């Protein structure tokens, strides 16, 4: 019988990079991951 | 899966004492605790509030009780909260929500 | 006073052993397990048996199932309580009810 199990992942858990900008419309010679990095782990509860 | 939540039951929202007071009730169908009541123009009983007069809210219910029931208790004094307490679905505007149990010891918040 | 009392539940009757076969699942509706299940005539499905149509009975539901369930398990041989199967309210005559399994691996206690 199916079943389902819900953690209770809030959507900020699950980011996509959805969007006109997501990793590879940024130029790698000019851009900076970390910042997405930093972005995604600022709602990390926790030191990541 | 299921997801229950266990929130405590909070009718008061201000520490001002409140205080339960009996009288005779001519109340027409069943009603559940903190509901608005109001006297009956004529027989001078306690009903439910219909949500409608102005002015004519008095007390709000202690304890559930049927049309049989006599006499009722209720709060004569007392802060309660805008959302725990049960509203007849006449009062609609949220302003005479507020304010209808002015002038007397019941207060909203 | 909620008078729950406990009833173990034992759908097998005897000894005999509750083999279980898997066939595609076309039920139409919401059902849970343990119920009949009848063949359709028109491209050979499987849903649950109606109780009007006579020595339909094939299969009793072993998982319970819904819509989107394509396939399901149903047990092939054994006996069952007749208080312990839950039956379409169409079939009202207790033999025929019975008798439903007639031929079948299936029989009723």
């Amino acid at each position: 019988d199916p079943v389902e199990v819900d953690m209770g992942r809030s959507e900020e858990n699950n980011i996509t990079q959805s969007g006109g900008t997501e990793w590879s419309k940024r130029d790698k010679s000019t851009y900076d991951p970390t910042d997405d990095i930093e972005a995604y782990a600022l709602n990390a509860s926790g030191v990541v | 899966t299921s997801k229950e939540t266990f929130t405590h039951y909070q009718p008061q929202g201000n520490s001002d004492p409140a205080h339960t007071a009996t009288a005779p009730g001519g109340l027409s169908a069943k009603a559940p605790a903190m509901t608005p009541l109001m006297l009956d123009t004529s027989s001078r009983k306690l009903v439910a509030w219909d949500g409608t007069t102005d002015g004519a809210a008095v007390g709000i219910l202690a304890v559930a009780a049927d049309q049989t029931s006599t006499t009722l208790t209720f709060y004569k004094s007392g802060t309660f909260r805008y959302e725990d307490v049960l509203w007849p679905e006449a009062a609609s505007d949220e302003t005479k929500k507020r304010t209808a149990f002015a002038g007397t010891a019941i207060s909203i918040v």
